[PDB]
């Protein structure tokens, strides 16, 4: 009954571009009871207790977390769109970490070749369309820090601040070619203009590297466990090369 | 007559110095045609 | 003759506001096409003549 | 049905025909027919 | 065991009880007619002009941006757009009314442009058997409700013979589903084909 709460609360601010004041802390207390009743549920699973393993996995959680992936990925995709959203998505993944933490422990002790590893893939197949944009978010905000220390943005800066025009920085990461077509420009929108002549790529490569950390720690763990659990299966193997 | 005493009291539960409240005026009207009774016998067919 | 009077005018005054009716607000004018549905037109002007 | 005849009478005694590859004494179905 | 996106689905009513469904003219007489099935051993039933495919499923606020501005299992409390499968065009509510009573009662008809103002049904549980929020189990006793007439779509019965209408009158339904994803170039039932060997024809009395 949270789920579709807050999923309703998201199609209402789908249409509107940023989120007034008391549309934000009535989302704050909205996560913060989810962050807790996470925590309480997989203190019921932490001990191996199979008694209760088997017990989850036939309850409705798996659709359960389908809807939580839903809004997790649309959501920081449009937060990342202010400077003053960040500290919600400062406390909006950490609860994903929090999600997945539990998500870890269901499948711990297991057999290598299980029912309950069998059914944790199908969510990841079924939710195939919305684990990519978590799993893209991850690489534009990590390719960038490798890209803009690279010797070719050095034949691209002239001011004394470092300050490069987005006119220039549209052609600067369609010359060095590894990303897609429709991203860069969604990267455009994620920095700031003041009078359209600063990007101010210092803080741009960092600002979401320290926040999002452990939830992309985690996630390798996810991929690498169901990996070499459950092998030989195509839709694994169409996941982890993204 | 017994409407009387009730249809009264909605008619202040929807209106406030000659404006009409929004978030009240949805809520009632759903009420009263999932139940067609509160119409009288003239409402369903006379 | 006061009973299906008086239920008329809060069926009256929970028609919405007419300058929700320039903003074309789902509700505002789907309320407005059942409360034109249940009474008829015509049947007003009998009453009033 | 031995010609074909009125759909208002065509009963299930009168006319069931049944596709099979010989003449032996004799939820979403299985894929058999190519 | 369930309700499925993209499966050819049936509307079913029993009222005198019988086995009853609606099946749509199309291309001429786009009011909906109804049609009984309950005597299947003498006589076929025309029931290829009666079968209709899912195609949205989603939740009563999530609409309202879609109006503003791929397998999702549904749920009560959804709202469903179903299609006529031969006839391709949308089921929909109406404006006027053929109920010569003064009844208050819409009739429903066909749509052809997808502009879902109106053309979209949401579902409801029957009694406190099931409730609000849980899956749609298949063989199921439903309550479809417009969106924009607010109506129910019910079984006429004292105006003569009975026919399909749209008021507040609550009415049971059904799903009962005639198919799913098929295989790649089988066959299946209700389809058509040739009969090849120099074909199986009849005649342009003719019998």
């Amino acid at each position: 009954r949270l789920q579709e709460s807050i999923s309703d609360f998201y199609w209402y601010y789908s249409g509107k571009d940023v989120i007034e004041e008391q549309g934000k802390r009535n989302f704050s207390k909205a996560m913060s009871v989810a962050k807790q009743v996470f925590n309480s549920l997989t203190e019921y699973i932490q001990g191996p207790c199979t008694g209760n393993q088997q017990s989850l996995a036939h309850s409705r959680l798996w659709d359960a977390v389908v809807g939580f992936l839903h809004v997790f990925a649309h959501m920081m995709m449009k937060l990342a769109q202010d400077s003053s959203q960040i500290e919600l998505l400062k406390e909006l993944l950490d609860l994903q970490k929090d999600m997945v933490v539990m998500l870890l422990s269901l499948l711990e002790g297991n057999v290598v070749n299980g029912m309950i590893a069998r059914q944790m893939v199908d969510m990841l197949v079924e939710s195939s369309s919305n684990v990519e944009m978590i799993l893209k978010f991850f690489d534009m905000f990590l390719k960038l820090k490798d890209i803009v220390g690279s010797e070719a943005f050095q034949d691209y800066v002239t001011d004394p601040r470092g300050l490069i025009s987005k006119k220039d920085f549209q052609k600067a990461m369609d010359s060095q070619k590894q990303f897609t077509g429709p991203e860069i420009q969604f990267l455009l929108s994620c920095s700031e203009a003041d009078e359209n002549e600063m990007i101010n790529f210092e803080e741009f490569a960092n600002r979401f590297q320290e926040p999002a950390r452990d939830i992309g720690f985690n996630v390798a763990v996810l991929l690498t466990n169901l990996s070499e659990h459950v092998p030989h299966d195509p839709r694994l193997r169409n996941f982890l090369e993204l | 007559c017994g409407g009387e005493r009730y249809l009264d009291f909605l008619r202040f539960a929807v209106f406030v110095n000659g404006e009409s409240v929004e978030e009240n005026a949805n809520v009632v009207v759903r009420l009263l045609i999932r139940k067609p009774e509160c119409f009288g016998p003239a409402l369903r067919g006379s | 003759m006061s009973f299906y009077a008086a239920l008329i005018d809060l069926l009256g005054r929970c028609a919405p506001e007419m300058h929700l009716i320039q903003a074309g607000k789902g509700e505002a004018l789907r309320i407005r096409a059942i409360l034109r549905s249940l009474v008829p037109l015509d049947d007003l002007v009998g009453i009033i003549s | 049905a031995l010609v074909v005849v009125d759909a208002c009478k065509a009963h299930t005694k009168a006319t069931s025909f049944c596709f099979r590859v010989s003449k032996e004494k004799l939820g979403m179905g299985p894929p058999e027919i190519k | 065991q369930f309700l499925r996106t993209d499966d050819e689905v049936v509307l079913q009513c029993s009222a005198e009880q019988l086995k009853l469904c609606l099946a749509a003219e199309g291309f001429g007489n786009r009011l909906c007619f109804l049609e009984p099935t309950s005597n299947a051993q003498n006589v076929p039933p025309d029931l290829a002009i009666c079968c209709f495919t899912l195609e949205q499923s989603l939740s009563v606020r999530a609409l309202q941006e879609m109006l503003a501005n791929g397998h999702r299992t549904l749920l009560y409390g959804h709202a469903i757009l179903l299609r006529h499968a031969h006839s391709r065009m949308y089921l929909s509510c109406l404006t006027t009314s053929r109920s010569m009573t003064d009844k208050l009662a819409f009739d429903v008809g066909l749509q052809e442009d997808a502009t879902g103002e109106a053309c979209w049904w949401t579902m409801h549980p029957a009694s406190k058997q099931r409730s609000e929020g849980e899956k749609v189990r298949v063989g199921d006793d439903l309550i479809l409700v417009s969106v924009s007439s607010e109506r129910y779509l019910h079984l006429s019965t004292a105006s003569g013979e009975l026919q399909v209408d749209a008021s507040f009158m609550q009415t049971l339904w059904n799903m009962n589903p005639i198919c799913s994803c098929c295989e790649e170039g089988y066959v299946t039932g209700g389809h058509v084909l040739r009969l090849f060997h120099e074909c199986l024809t009849i005649s342009a009395q003719r019998r």
